[PDB]
């Protein structure tokens, strides 16, 4: 199936004194396999996988140089949204950036983002075709300006349907034990009684790995969304997901209900009957 | 891998 | 300002007297700043980790608080979430069967 390699970056300004917090983290599809935080000890992009401590001291010297590197455009970055946006020196404000690509079964490229907010709201995004930007608003505009007259859109095009899609590609040969690995959800029902008339039928799916999943309610053969609770999607913190889906029913009338069941991992979709 | 280089707004 | 959603959870399905990992997953909300306790009998437990920051599409934050913890019939678990959104700290049972 699909894959992705995707990183992350947070800084939050500190006004009273000193540098912002800020947190970077790198991902493979569901994946943690790397992280930075200015407030631990080490000052260096540490492992977070088995796979990518395969790589030298030389790839760990160019990702912390790099992650510090990111650290500074977002300190400088806070600094001139503040003055973008007419914005006091008092308040602590955010800054984050999300870049990655996107590829097929075939491990070809298929998309690549790179992409700005600022206090949580869309700032600047590159669009789809890797050669023009989202600017949400005025200040941002003067930023894709900035950009256009310095053509970063192609050095962006050129990491991400490049050096993104081979270093991908990498890591997926040599985490294939994991990463590779599709692990299917482990099902089952439960049944709550809420009074001797209702009955709640819970559809658990559990242990599964990547974290993309449907869950549905069928009532005789037909889609069922009424009287149905679905929780967001939730990590068990082992590395796989879980999630639930309920439909609240009449009791004594349970057998009408089936739960269906769709991930990468089953060939076919599962079907579950209390 | 990240990307080589950065850009300020 | 986004308020945070809270999920409150075992990593596997609940046994009396069996070995677990109690998980309190916050997600949804904006700024990132949050407090979050497990709490055992209302008492905030002390050895407690989470996940690096990371955030959705949306912008939004989303973190995950977690212990090892041994459920029993009677005592009681719960994650206590404080943001700047809340204006009093939200507590969440922990219930096995969700």
């Amino acid at each position: 199936g699909s894959h992705s390699m995707r990183y992350f970056f947070t800084s939050v300004s500190r006004p009273g004194r000193g540098e912002p917090r800020f947190i970077a983290v790198g991902y493979v599809d569901d994946t943690q396999f790397v992280r930075f935080d200015s407030d631990a000890a080490s000052q260096r992009m540490e492992p977070r996988a088995p796979w990518i401590e395969q790589e030298g001291p030389e790839y760990w010297d160019g990702e912390t140089r790099k992650v510090k590197a990111h650290s500074q455009t977002h300190r400088v970055d806070l600094g001139t949204l503040r003055g973008y946006y007419n914005q006091s020196e008092a308040g602590s404000h955010t800054v984050q950036r999300m870049y990655g690509c996107d590829v097929g079964s075939d491990w070809r490229f298929l998309r690549g983002y790179h992409q700005y907010a600022y206090d949580g709201k869309d700032y600047i995004a590159l669009k789809e075709d890797l050669r023009s930007w989202t600017a949400a608003d005025m200040a941002a505009q003067t930023t894709k300006h900035k950009w256009e007259a310095a053509h970063v859109a192609e050095q962006l095009r050129a990491y991400l349907e490049g050096t993104c899609v081979e270093w991908l590609r990498r890591y997926l040969e040599n985490g294939k034990e994991t990463l590779q690995r599709t692990d299917a959800p482990k099902t089952h029902m439960t049944h709550h009684a809420v009074s001797d008339h209702e009955a709640t039928l819970r559809c658990w799916a559990l242990s599964f790995y990547p974290a993309e999943i449907t869950l549905t309610w069928q009532r005789d053969g037909e889609d069922q969304t009424q009287d149905t609770e679905l929780v967001e999607t939730r990590p068990a913190g082992d590395g796989t997901f879980q999630k639930w889906v309920a439909v609240v029913v009449p009791s004594g009338q349970e057998q009408r209900y089936t739960c269906h069941v769709q991930h990468e991992g089953l060939p076919k979709p599962l079907t579950l009957r209390w | 891998l990240q990307l080589p280089q950065g850009t300020t707004l | 300002q986004r308020t945070p959603k809270i999920q409150v959870y075992s990593r596997h399905p609940a046994e009396n007297g069996k070995s677990n990992f109690l998980n309190c997953y916050v997600s949804g909300f904006h700024p990132s700043d949050i407090e979050v306790d497990l709490l055992k009998n209302g008492e905030r437990i002390e050895k407690v980790e989470h996940s690096d920051l990371s955030f959705s599409k949306d912008w939004s934050f989303y973190l995950l608080y977690y212990t090892e913890f041994t459920p029993t019939e009677k005592d009681e678990y719960a994650c206590r979430v404080n943001h700047v959104t809340l204006s009093q700290p939200k507590i969440v049972k922990w219930d096995r069967d969700m």
